[PDB]
């Protein structure tokens, strides 16, 4: 009889369903992993 | 994205370059020994 969760909106969805009025604001983003490492390598004979 | 990894000391053109500098540097070393040998006397 009800549906909380995190449920986006879009017309879509709205054709059949009824929707409240929107409870936390957000939009998409792009995750991808952070990598460090350094480029040391032969550091006396790479310049060499 | 037009870029390139710059040049480190690989530079045989400009390091000869240098290296011819030093030679010429060499030779006026003789010319002027020379030179003062023929000077003192």
């Amino acid at each position: 009889d009800m549906i909380v969760a995190p449920l986006t909106i879009n017309n879509e969805r709205a054709q059949y369903i009824e929707f409240s009025k929107p409870f936390k604001y957000q939009g998409l983003t792009i995750l991808v992993k952070k990598e460090i490492p350094r480029s040391t390598l032969d550091s006396f004979m790479q310049p060499f | 994205e037009k870029n390139e990894v710059m040049s480190s000391q690989l530079d045989i053109d400009n390091m000869a370059g240098v290296f011819y500098m030093l030679g010429a540097a060499m030779a006026l070393s003789l010319i002027t020994f020379i030179c003062e040998h023929l000077f003192y006397w």
